[PDB]
Protein backbone atom coordinates (compact mmCIF):
# COMPACT_ATOMS: atom_id res chain seq x y z
CA UNK A 1 0.00 0.00 0.00
CA UNK A 2 0.60 3.60 -0.75
CA UNK A 3 1.98 5.66 1.83
CA UNK A 4 0.81 9.51 2.48
CA UNK A 5 4.63 11.69 1.38
CA UNK A 6 4.07 8.97 -1.76
CA UNK A 7 1.21 10.01 -2.70
CA UNK A 8 1.78 13.68 -2.10
CA UNK A 9 4.50 13.35 -4.63
CA UNK A 10 2.40 12.14 -6.82
CA UNK A 11 -0.37 14.59 -6.12
CA UNK A 12 2.40 17.29 -6.93
CA UNK A 13 3.84 15.92 -10.03
CA UNK A 14 0.17 15.40 -11.51
CA UNK A 15 -0.38 19.29 -10.95
CA UNK A 16 2.77 20.27 -12.12
CA UNK A 17 1.98 18.73 -15.25
CA UNK A 18 -1.39 19.70 -15.77
CA UNK A 19 0.11 23.25 -14.75
CA UNK A 20 2.17 22.94 -17.63
CA UNK A 21 0.81 20.27 -20.47
CA UNK A 22 -2.18 22.21 -22.29
CA UNK A 23 -3.97 19.80 -24.07
CA UNK A 24 -5.86 22.89 -26.37
CA UNK A 25 -2.21 23.23 -27.83
CA UNK A 26 -4.01 26.26 -28.73
CA UNK A 27 -0.56 28.21 -27.93
CA UNK A 28 0.84 26.67 -31.03
CA UNK A 29 -0.77 29.53 -33.30
CA UNK A 30 1.71 32.00 -32.60
CA UNK A 31 4.70 29.65 -33.55
CA UNK A 32 6.31 30.38 -36.74
CA UNK A 33 3.87 28.95 -39.53
CA UNK A 34 4.86 25.14 -40.80
CA UNK A 35 5.71 24.61 -43.75
CA UNK A 36 5.13 21.90 -45.92
CA UNK A 37 15.55 23.57 -47.78
CA UNK A 38 14.35 23.02 -44.35
CA UNK A 39 10.78 23.98 -44.47
CA UNK A 40 9.42 22.99 -40.93
CA UNK A 41 12.74 24.07 -39.02
CA UNK A 42 11.11 27.54 -38.14
CA UNK A 43 7.71 25.91 -36.83
CA UNK A 44 9.26 23.15 -35.23
CA UNK A 45 11.90 25.38 -33.65
CA UNK A 46 9.16 27.08 -32.40
CA UNK A 47 7.54 24.01 -31.22
CA UNK A 48 11.19 22.24 -29.32
CA UNK A 49 11.49 26.15 -27.55
CA UNK A 50 7.99 26.62 -26.04
CA UNK A 51 8.37 22.88 -25.28
CA UNK A 52 11.73 23.88 -23.70
CA UNK A 53 9.92 26.38 -21.59
CA UNK A 54 7.34 23.98 -20.27
CA UNK A 55 9.50 21.44 -18.90
CA UNK A 56 11.60 24.04 -16.99
CA UNK A 57 8.22 24.67 -15.21
CA UNK A 58 7.57 21.36 -14.78
CA UNK A 59 11.09 20.74 -13.20
CA UNK A 60 11.01 23.68 -10.98
CA UNK A 61 7.79 21.64 -9.29
CA UNK A 62 9.67 18.33 -9.09
CA UNK A 63 9.73 18.05 -5.33
CA UNK A 64 13.87 18.63 -4.92
CA UNK A 65 14.66 19.80 -7.69
CA UNK A 66 14.20 23.66 -6.90
CA UNK A 67 16.61 23.03 -3.90
CA UNK A 68 19.48 21.77 -6.07
CA UNK A 69 22.08 24.43 -6.75
CA UNK A 70 21.49 26.54 -10.23
CA UNK A 71 24.22 25.01 -11.77
CA UNK A 72 22.79 21.40 -11.45
CA UNK A 73 19.55 21.93 -12.42
CA UNK A 74 20.89 23.55 -15.54
CA UNK A 75 23.35 20.42 -16.27
CA UNK A 76 20.06 18.32 -15.49
CA UNK A 77 17.79 20.14 -18.07
CA UNK A 78 20.42 20.28 -20.80
CA UNK A 79 21.26 16.59 -20.83
CA UNK A 80 17.18 15.43 -20.26
CA UNK A 81 15.42 18.54 -21.75
CA UNK A 82 14.94 16.48 -24.90
CA UNK A 83 14.54 13.17 -23.25
CA UNK A 84 11.62 15.16 -21.20
CA UNK A 85 10.07 16.43 -25.15
CA UNK A 86 10.06 12.99 -25.97
CA UNK A 87 8.44 11.92 -23.39
CA UNK A 88 5.67 14.30 -22.93
CA UNK A 89 4.88 14.09 -26.77
CA UNK A 90 3.61 10.73 -26.66
CA UNK A 91 0.45 12.50 -25.24
CA UNK A 92 -0.38 14.09 -28.35
CA UNK A 93 0.65 10.81 -30.48
CA UNK A 94 -1.64 8.82 -32.17
CA UNK A 95 -0.93 5.24 -33.02
CA UNK A 96 -3.38 5.40 -35.81
CA UNK A 97 -1.86 8.27 -37.52
CA UNK A 98 1.38 7.17 -36.32
CA UNK A 99 2.13 10.57 -35.99
CA UNK A 100 1.96 13.84 -33.04
CA UNK A 101 -1.34 15.17 -33.53
CA UNK A 102 -1.92 18.34 -31.77
CA UNK A 103 -5.55 19.93 -32.46
CA UNK A 104 -5.68 20.86 -35.99
CA UNK A 105 -3.93 19.08 -39.03
CA UNK A 106 -2.02 22.82 -39.08
CA UNK A 107 -0.09 20.70 -36.06
CA UNK A 108 -0.42 17.65 -37.10
CA UNK A 109 3.72 15.89 -37.83
CA UNK A 110 4.90 13.01 -39.56
CA UNK A 111 8.13 11.51 -40.05
CA UNK A 112 7.98 13.49 -43.15
CA UNK A 113 7.58 16.72 -41.49
CA UNK A 114 10.42 16.67 -39.52
CA UNK A 115 12.73 15.41 -42.01
CA UNK A 116 12.28 19.33 -43.23
CA UNK A 117 13.39 20.49 -40.23
CA UNK A 118 16.94 18.73 -40.66
CA UNK A 119 16.59 15.01 -39.17
CA UNK A 120 17.29 11.83 -40.73
CA UNK A 121 15.54 8.56 -40.23
CA UNK A 122 18.67 7.12 -38.05
CA UNK A 123 16.46 9.36 -35.60
CA UNK A 124 12.96 9.74 -36.66
CA UNK A 125 12.19 5.67 -37.27
CA UNK A 126 13.69 4.85 -33.51
CA UNK A 127 11.83 7.77 -32.45
CA UNK A 128 8.56 6.74 -33.91
CA UNK A 129 9.09 2.96 -32.73
CA UNK A 130 9.80 4.50 -29.14
CA UNK A 131 6.70 6.62 -28.84
CA UNK A 132 4.53 3.07 -30.17
CA UNK A 133 6.02 1.10 -27.52
CA UNK A 134 5.78 3.65 -25.10
CA UNK A 135 2.12 4.24 -26.28
CA UNK A 136 1.00 0.81 -26.38
CA UNK A 137 1.98 0.33 -22.48
CA UNK A 138 -0.88 2.46 -21.97
CA UNK A 139 0.23 4.14 -18.76
CA UNK A 140 -1.33 6.37 -16.08
CA UNK A 141 -0.85 9.77 -15.69
CA UNK A 142 0.51 9.35 -12.48
CA UNK A 143 2.98 6.50 -14.00
CA UNK A 144 4.00 9.20 -17.46
CA UNK A 145 4.45 12.30 -14.59
CA UNK A 146 6.64 10.11 -12.64
CA UNK A 147 9.00 8.67 -15.72
CA UNK A 148 9.15 12.39 -16.57
CA UNK A 149 10.29 13.68 -13.10
CA UNK A 150 12.80 10.14 -12.64
CA UNK A 151 13.65 11.00 -16.22
CA UNK A 152 14.64 14.89 -15.15
CA UNK A 153 16.32 13.36 -12.08
CA UNK A 154 19.27 11.14 -13.21
CA UNK A 155 22.52 11.50 -11.69
CA UNK A 156 24.20 9.69 -14.33
CA UNK A 157 24.28 13.42 -16.63
CA UNK A 158 27.17 15.11 -17.73
CA UNK A 159 27.95 17.92 -15.45
CA UNK A 160 26.37 17.26 -12.09
CA UNK A 161 27.77 17.84 -8.83
CA UNK A 162 25.47 16.61 -5.97
CA UNK A 163 25.21 13.05 -7.27
CA UNK A 164 24.18 11.95 -3.98
CA UNK A 165 21.19 14.38 -3.75
CA UNK A 166 19.85 14.30 -7.12
CA UNK A 167 20.31 10.19 -6.90
CA UNK A 168 18.47 9.66 -3.55
CA UNK A 169 15.75 12.15 -4.92
CA UNK A 170 15.58 9.86 -8.00
CA UNK A 171 15.46 7.05 -5.43
CA UNK A 172 12.10 8.34 -3.88
CA UNK A 173 10.49 9.02 -7.19
CA UNK A 174 11.32 4.92 -8.40
CA UNK A 175 10.08 3.50 -5.01
CA UNK A 176 7.08 5.85 -5.61
CA UNK A 177 6.45 4.17 -9.12
CA UNK A 178 6.97 0.72 -8.47
CA UNK A 179 4.74 1.07 -5.34
CA UNK A 180 2.12 2.77 -7.37
CA UNK A 181 2.33 0.13 -10.32
CA UNK A 182 1.92 -3.18 -7.61
CA UNK A 183 -0.84 -1.67 -5.92
CA UNK A 184 -2.61 0.42 -8.68
CA UNK A 185 -1.95 -0.89 -11.98
CA UNK A 186 -3.41 -4.09 -12.77
CA UNK A 187 -1.87 -6.67 -14.28
CA UNK A 188 1.60 -4.42 -14.41
CA UNK A 189 4.02 -7.18 -13.18
CA UNK A 190 6.55 -6.22 -16.19
CA UNK A 191 5.78 -2.39 -16.40
CA UNK A 192 8.09 -0.79 -14.04
CA UNK A 193 11.34 -3.06 -16.15
CA UNK A 194 9.25 -1.51 -19.97
CA UNK A 195 9.65 1.84 -18.06
CA UNK A 196 12.82 1.35 -16.91
CA UNK A 197 14.14 0.24 -20.59
CA UNK A 198 12.56 3.50 -21.99
CA UNK A 199 15.20 5.31 -19.81
CA UNK A 200 17.52 3.69 -21.81
CA UNK A 201 16.05 4.15 -25.50
CA UNK A 202 15.70 7.66 -24.95
CA UNK A 203 19.67 7.97 -23.62
CA UNK A 204 20.07 6.62 -27.32
CA UNK A 205 17.48 8.66 -29.10
CA UNK A 206 19.19 11.74 -27.09
CA UNK A 207 22.88 10.78 -28.54
CA UNK A 208 21.91 10.77 -32.34
CA UNK A 209 19.21 14.01 -31.83
CA UNK A 210 22.26 15.18 -30.30
CA UNK A 211 24.46 14.19 -33.26
CA UNK A 212 22.10 15.33 -35.47
CA UNK A 213 21.70 19.20 -34.16
CA UNK A 214 25.22 19.57 -34.44
CA UNK A 215 25.09 19.17 -38.15
CA UNK A 216 22.63 21.87 -37.84
CA UNK A 217 23.68 24.21 -35.51
CA UNK A 218 27.21 24.21 -37.59
CA UNK A 219 25.55 25.73 -40.75
CA UNK A 220 24.56 29.43 -39.63
CA UNK A 221 21.71 29.11 -42.10
CA UNK A 222 20.14 26.62 -40.59
CA UNK A 223 21.04 27.70 -36.92
CA UNK A 224 19.93 31.29 -37.12
CA UNK A 225 16.05 29.53 -37.43
CA UNK A 226 16.35 28.28 -34.03
CA UNK A 227 15.60 30.13 -31.18
CA UNK A 228 17.77 31.87 -28.25
CA UNK A 229 16.48 29.31 -25.51
CA UNK A 230 17.08 26.41 -28.05
CA UNK A 231 20.45 27.46 -29.00
CA UNK A 232 21.07 27.74 -24.77
CA UNK A 233 19.59 24.66 -24.09
CA UNK A 234 21.08 22.17 -26.76
CA UNK A 235 24.01 24.23 -27.02
CA UNK A 236 27.37 22.74 -25.69
CA UNK A 237 28.49 25.36 -23.06
CA UNK A 238 29.19 24.00 -19.24
CA UNK B 1 26.27 31.52 -19.53
CA UNK B 2 22.85 30.02 -19.72
CA UNK B 3 21.11 33.53 -19.33
CA UNK B 4 17.76 32.36 -20.27
CA UNK B 5 17.86 29.38 -18.08
CA UNK B 6 19.15 30.89 -15.42
CA UNK B 7 15.79 34.44 -15.61
CA UNK B 8 13.15 31.28 -16.33
CA UNK B 9 14.54 29.29 -13.30
CA UNK B 10 14.11 32.30 -11.16
CA UNK C 1 25.10 65.82 -66.37
CA UNK C 2 25.84 62.18 -65.55
CA UNK C 3 28.48 60.03 -66.24
CA UNK C 4 28.68 56.30 -67.46
CA UNK C 5 30.54 55.28 -64.39
CA UNK C 6 27.86 57.38 -62.10
CA UNK C 7 25.19 55.83 -63.90
CA UNK C 8 26.17 52.31 -63.67
CA UNK C 9 26.60 52.96 -59.80
CA UNK C 10 23.22 54.17 -59.88
CA UNK C 11 21.82 51.08 -62.03
CA UNK C 12 23.44 48.27 -59.94
CA UNK C 13 22.38 49.97 -56.81
CA UNK C 14 18.72 50.11 -58.07
CA UNK C 15 18.40 46.24 -59.12
CA UNK C 16 20.24 45.55 -55.95
CA UNK C 17 17.30 47.13 -54.09
CA UNK C 18 14.49 45.57 -56.23
CA UNK C 19 16.56 42.50 -55.70
CA UNK C 20 16.30 42.40 -52.03
CA UNK C 21 12.99 44.51 -51.56
CA UNK C 22 9.52 42.57 -51.95
CA UNK C 23 6.61 44.83 -52.35
CA UNK C 24 3.81 41.88 -52.05
CA UNK C 25 5.42 41.65 -48.38
CA UNK C 26 4.35 37.61 -48.90
CA UNK C 27 6.85 36.17 -46.70
CA UNK C 28 5.54 38.34 -43.76
CA UNK C 29 3.08 35.51 -42.94
CA UNK C 30 5.67 33.27 -42.12
CA UNK C 31 6.58 35.37 -38.87
CA UNK C 32 5.09 34.62 -35.67
CA UNK C 33 2.23 36.20 -36.41
CA UNK C 34 1.36 39.84 -34.59
CA UNK C 35 -0.70 39.95 -31.48
CA UNK C 36 -2.66 43.32 -30.19
CA UNK C 37 3.47 41.79 -22.21
CA UNK C 38 4.79 42.67 -25.06
CA UNK C 39 2.75 40.90 -27.70
CA UNK C 40 4.10 42.81 -30.47
CA UNK C 41 7.60 41.41 -29.97
CA UNK C 42 7.84 38.14 -31.26
CA UNK C 43 6.23 39.39 -34.60
CA UNK C 44 8.65 42.46 -34.95
CA UNK C 45 11.31 40.47 -34.06
CA UNK C 46 10.79 38.77 -37.23
CA UNK C 47 10.03 41.65 -39.05
CA UNK C 48 13.64 43.26 -37.94
CA UNK C 49 15.19 39.76 -38.53
CA UNK C 50 14.30 39.10 -42.45
CA UNK C 51 14.89 43.14 -43.20
CA UNK C 52 18.67 42.69 -41.65
CA UNK C 53 18.98 39.82 -44.38
CA UNK C 54 18.45 42.22 -47.20
CA UNK C 55 19.76 44.92 -45.85
CA UNK C 56 23.01 42.84 -45.76
CA UNK C 57 22.10 41.03 -49.53
CA UNK C 58 21.45 45.24 -50.27
CA UNK C 59 24.84 46.01 -48.82
CA UNK C 60 27.00 42.87 -50.57
CA UNK C 61 25.59 44.22 -53.88
CA UNK C 62 26.84 48.32 -53.25
CA UNK C 63 29.99 48.60 -55.61
CA UNK C 64 32.95 48.16 -53.50
CA UNK C 65 31.53 46.83 -50.11
CA UNK C 66 32.05 43.72 -50.87
CA UNK C 67 36.07 44.81 -51.17
CA UNK C 68 35.70 45.59 -47.62
CA UNK C 69 37.37 43.48 -44.93
CA UNK C 70 34.67 40.92 -43.55
CA UNK C 71 35.47 43.10 -40.15
CA UNK C 72 34.66 46.78 -42.05
CA UNK C 73 31.60 44.78 -43.78
CA UNK C 74 30.66 43.46 -40.44
CA UNK C 75 31.71 46.81 -38.45
CA UNK C 76 29.41 48.94 -40.89
CA UNK C 77 26.48 46.59 -40.72
CA UNK C 78 26.46 46.32 -37.30
CA UNK C 79 26.33 50.55 -37.15
CA UNK C 80 23.80 50.74 -40.13
CA UNK C 81 21.41 48.16 -39.61
CA UNK C 82 18.64 49.59 -37.95
CA UNK C 83 19.04 53.24 -39.58
CA UNK C 84 18.50 51.37 -42.85
CA UNK C 85 15.96 49.61 -41.97
CA UNK C 86 14.32 52.80 -40.69
CA UNK C 87 15.11 54.10 -44.32
CA UNK C 88 13.92 51.16 -45.93
CA UNK C 89 10.87 51.27 -44.31
CA UNK C 90 9.28 54.06 -46.17
CA UNK C 91 8.67 52.53 -48.74
CA UNK C 92 5.84 50.87 -46.99
CA UNK C 93 4.84 54.24 -44.24
CA UNK C 94 1.42 55.97 -45.09
CA UNK C 95 1.13 59.36 -44.87
CA UNK C 96 -2.53 58.82 -44.73
CA UNK C 97 -2.24 55.73 -42.48
CA UNK C 98 0.37 57.52 -40.11
CA UNK C 99 1.69 53.96 -40.36
CA UNK C 100 3.35 51.47 -42.20
CA UNK C 101 1.15 49.21 -44.41
CA UNK C 102 2.61 45.61 -45.80
CA UNK C 103 0.19 44.71 -47.78
CA UNK C 104 -3.06 42.96 -45.64
CA UNK C 105 -4.38 44.78 -42.29
CA UNK C 106 -2.38 41.91 -40.40
CA UNK C 107 0.83 43.67 -41.40
CA UNK C 108 0.03 47.40 -40.65
CA UNK C 109 1.98 48.68 -37.98
CA UNK C 110 0.64 51.68 -35.59
CA UNK C 111 2.78 53.77 -33.02
CA UNK C 112 1.00 51.60 -30.83
CA UNK C 113 1.79 48.43 -32.28
CA UNK C 114 5.35 49.35 -31.77
CA UNK C 115 4.59 50.15 -28.54
CA UNK C 116 3.84 46.68 -27.64
CA UNK C 117 7.30 45.42 -28.54
CA UNK C 118 8.90 47.24 -26.47
CA UNK C 119 9.64 50.65 -27.22
CA UNK C 120 8.69 54.34 -26.15
CA UNK C 121 7.32 57.60 -27.72
CA UNK C 122 11.03 58.96 -27.30
CA UNK C 123 11.52 56.50 -30.05
CA UNK C 124 8.47 56.28 -31.35
CA UNK C 125 8.10 59.94 -31.92
CA UNK C 126 11.03 60.99 -33.76
CA UNK C 127 11.23 58.38 -35.96
CA UNK C 128 7.26 58.62 -36.82
CA UNK C 129 7.86 62.53 -37.84
CA UNK C 130 11.07 61.46 -39.54
CA UNK C 131 8.89 59.19 -41.73
CA UNK C 132 6.62 61.85 -42.56
CA UNK C 133 9.60 64.23 -43.46
CA UNK C 134 11.12 61.94 -45.33
CA UNK C 135 8.31 60.70 -47.47
CA UNK C 136 7.33 64.32 -48.13
CA UNK C 137 10.61 64.48 -49.64
CA UNK C 138 8.93 62.30 -52.64
CA UNK C 139 12.51 60.96 -53.12
CA UNK C 140 13.25 59.35 -56.52
CA UNK C 141 13.82 55.74 -56.64
CA UNK C 142 17.65 56.71 -57.79
CA UNK C 143 17.88 58.98 -54.45
CA UNK C 144 16.13 56.58 -52.04
CA UNK C 145 18.72 53.64 -53.38
CA UNK C 146 21.38 55.98 -53.08
CA UNK C 147 20.84 57.56 -49.59
CA UNK C 148 21.00 53.79 -47.99
CA UNK C 149 23.91 53.30 -49.76
CA UNK C 150 25.19 56.39 -48.62
CA UNK C 151 24.22 55.75 -45.26
CA UNK C 152 25.85 52.32 -44.90
CA UNK C 153 29.06 53.26 -46.26
CA UNK C 154 30.00 56.02 -43.67
CA UNK C 155 33.06 55.99 -41.98
CA UNK C 156 32.26 57.36 -38.73
CA UNK C 157 30.84 54.48 -37.36
CA UNK C 158 33.10 52.77 -34.14
CA UNK C 159 34.94 49.57 -35.21
CA UNK C 160 35.68 50.80 -39.03
CA UNK C 161 39.73 50.28 -40.02
CA UNK C 162 40.00 50.84 -43.90
CA UNK C 163 38.33 54.38 -42.81
CA UNK C 164 40.03 55.96 -46.38
CA UNK C 165 38.92 53.46 -48.57
CA UNK C 166 34.99 53.53 -47.61
CA UNK C 167 34.65 57.22 -46.81
CA UNK C 168 36.32 56.90 -50.87
CA UNK C 169 33.50 55.29 -51.98
CA UNK C 170 31.27 57.30 -49.86
CA UNK C 171 32.25 60.48 -51.78
CA UNK C 172 31.51 58.17 -54.90
CA UNK C 173 27.99 58.43 -53.90
CA UNK C 174 27.49 62.04 -52.53
CA UNK C 175 28.94 63.09 -56.06
CA UNK C 176 26.58 60.90 -57.80
CA UNK C 177 23.11 62.02 -55.36
CA UNK C 178 24.11 65.57 -56.09
CA UNK C 179 24.60 65.47 -59.56
CA UNK C 180 21.90 63.00 -60.03
CA UNK C 181 19.52 65.80 -58.09
CA UNK C 182 20.49 68.54 -60.37
CA UNK C 183 20.09 67.49 -63.70
CA UNK C 184 17.18 65.10 -62.69
CA UNK C 185 15.24 66.14 -59.97
CA UNK C 186 12.93 69.08 -61.11
CA UNK C 187 12.93 71.83 -58.08
CA UNK C 188 15.42 70.19 -56.12
CA UNK C 189 17.89 72.94 -55.55
CA UNK C 190 17.64 72.54 -51.87
CA UNK C 191 17.38 68.10 -51.92
CA UNK C 192 20.91 67.02 -51.33
CA UNK C 193 21.22 69.10 -47.37
CA UNK C 194 17.93 67.87 -47.10
CA UNK C 195 18.69 64.59 -47.44
CA UNK C 196 22.26 65.16 -45.75
CA UNK C 197 19.95 66.32 -42.58
CA UNK C 198 18.09 63.11 -42.59
CA UNK C 199 21.39 61.24 -42.55
CA UNK C 200 21.86 63.19 -39.02
CA UNK C 201 18.23 62.28 -38.08
CA UNK C 202 18.84 58.62 -38.63
CA UNK C 203 21.93 58.76 -36.00
CA UNK C 204 20.33 60.39 -33.17
CA UNK C 205 17.05 57.47 -33.84
CA UNK C 206 20.10 54.68 -33.61
CA UNK C 207 20.98 56.04 -30.87
CA UNK C 208 17.89 55.97 -28.69
CA UNK C 209 16.98 52.65 -30.08
CA UNK C 210 20.42 51.24 -29.01
CA UNK C 211 19.33 52.57 -25.39
CA UNK C 212 15.94 50.80 -25.74
CA UNK C 213 16.97 47.69 -27.31
CA UNK C 214 19.88 47.59 -24.67
CA UNK C 215 16.59 47.57 -21.67
CA UNK C 216 15.45 44.99 -23.42
CA UNK C 217 18.02 42.52 -24.39
CA UNK C 218 19.17 42.76 -20.39
CA UNK C 219 15.86 41.30 -19.90
CA UNK C 220 16.64 37.18 -20.78
CA UNK C 221 11.62 37.09 -20.67
CA UNK C 222 11.86 39.87 -23.64
CA UNK C 223 15.60 39.13 -25.42
CA UNK C 224 14.51 35.40 -25.67
CA UNK C 225 11.77 36.53 -28.23
CA UNK C 226 14.34 37.96 -30.43
CA UNK C 227 15.89 36.13 -33.26
CA UNK C 228 19.40 35.02 -33.27
CA UNK C 229 20.26 37.28 -35.99
CA UNK C 230 18.69 40.36 -34.36
CA UNK C 231 20.63 39.42 -31.25
CA UNK C 232 24.46 39.10 -33.27
CA UNK C 233 23.96 42.53 -35.29
CA UNK C 234 22.13 44.45 -32.26
CA UNK C 235 24.58 42.88 -29.88
CA UNK C 236 27.78 44.81 -28.23
CA UNK C 237 30.38 42.21 -29.72
CA UNK C 238 33.62 43.63 -31.75
CA UNK D 1 32.44 35.80 -33.11
CA UNK D 2 29.65 36.80 -35.75
CA UNK D 3 28.91 33.32 -37.12
CA UNK D 4 25.49 34.13 -38.96
CA UNK D 5 26.93 37.81 -40.11
CA UNK D 6 30.05 36.23 -41.63
CA UNK D 7 28.03 33.47 -43.43
CA UNK D 8 25.39 35.86 -44.94
CA UNK D 9 28.01 37.74 -46.22
CA UNK D 10 29.59 34.68 -47.76
C1 LIG E 1 7.23 18.80 -28.56
C2 LIG E 1 6.07 18.23 -28.30
C3 LIG E 1 5.18 17.65 -29.32
C4 LIG E 1 5.58 16.82 -30.33
C5 LIG E 1 6.89 16.26 -30.49
C6 LIG E 1 7.47 15.88 -31.63
C7 LIG E 1 6.87 16.01 -33.00
C8 LIG E 1 7.72 17.00 -33.81
C9 LIG E 1 9.20 16.59 -33.85
C10 LIG E 1 9.81 16.40 -32.46
C11 LIG E 1 9.83 17.74 -31.70
C12 LIG E 1 11.15 15.64 -32.35
C13 LIG E 1 12.47 16.31 -32.80
C14 LIG E 1 13.49 15.30 -33.31
C15 LIG E 1 13.10 17.23 -31.73
C16 LIG E 1 13.79 18.40 -32.30
C17 LIG E 1 14.30 19.35 -32.81
SI1 LIG E 1 15.01 20.79 -33.73
C18 LIG E 1 14.34 20.76 -35.45
C19 LIG E 1 14.50 22.34 -32.85
C20 LIG E 1 16.85 20.61 -33.75
C21 LIG E 1 11.18 15.14 -30.89
C22 LIG E 1 9.70 15.03 -30.45
C23 LIG E 1 8.89 15.39 -31.72
C24 LIG E 1 3.75 18.16 -29.23
C25 LIG E 1 3.19 18.16 -27.82
O1 LIG E 1 3.04 16.81 -27.35
C26 LIG E 1 4.12 18.92 -26.90
C27 LIG E 1 5.50 18.27 -26.90
O2 LIG E 1 6.36 18.96 -26.02
C1 LIG F 1 11.24 46.80 -41.30
C2 LIG F 1 10.57 47.27 -42.34
C3 LIG F 1 9.17 47.73 -42.31
C4 LIG F 1 8.65 48.55 -41.35
C5 LIG F 1 9.38 49.22 -40.32
C6 LIG F 1 8.92 49.61 -39.12
C7 LIG F 1 7.52 49.38 -38.61
C8 LIG F 1 7.61 48.44 -37.39
C9 LIG F 1 8.55 48.98 -36.31
C10 LIG F 1 9.96 49.27 -36.84
C11 LIG F 1 10.65 47.97 -37.29
C12 LIG F 1 10.89 50.15 -35.97
C13 LIG F 1 11.53 49.58 -34.68
C14 LIG F 1 11.77 50.66 -33.63
C15 LIG F 1 12.82 48.76 -34.92
C16 LIG F 1 12.98 47.64 -33.99
C17 LIG F 1 13.04 46.72 -33.23
SI1 LIG F 1 12.99 45.31 -32.03
C18 LIG F 1 11.29 45.22 -31.33
C19 LIG F 1 13.42 43.76 -32.94
C20 LIG F 1 14.22 45.66 -30.69
C21 LIG F 1 11.93 50.70 -36.97
C22 LIG F 1 11.22 50.70 -38.36
C23 LIG F 1 9.78 50.22 -38.05
C24 LIG F 1 8.31 47.11 -43.38
C25 LIG F 1 8.94 47.10 -44.76
O1 LIG F 1 9.06 48.45 -45.24
C26 LIG F 1 10.31 46.47 -44.69
C27 LIG F 1 11.19 47.24 -43.71
O2 LIG F 1 12.48 46.66 -43.68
Amino acid sequence: MLSDEQMQIINSLVEAHHKTYDDSYSDFVRFRPPVRRLSMLPHLADLVSYSIQKVIGFAKMIPGFRDLTAEDQIALLKSSAIEIIMLRSNQSFSLEDMSWSCGGPDFKYCINDVTKAGHTLELLEPLVKFQVGLKKLKLHEEEHVLLMAICLLSPDRPGVQDHVRIEALQDRLCDVLQAYIRIQHPGGRLLYAKMIQKLADLRSLNEEHSKQYRSLSFQPEHSMQLTPLVLEVFGSEV
Amino acid sequence: KHKILHRLLQ
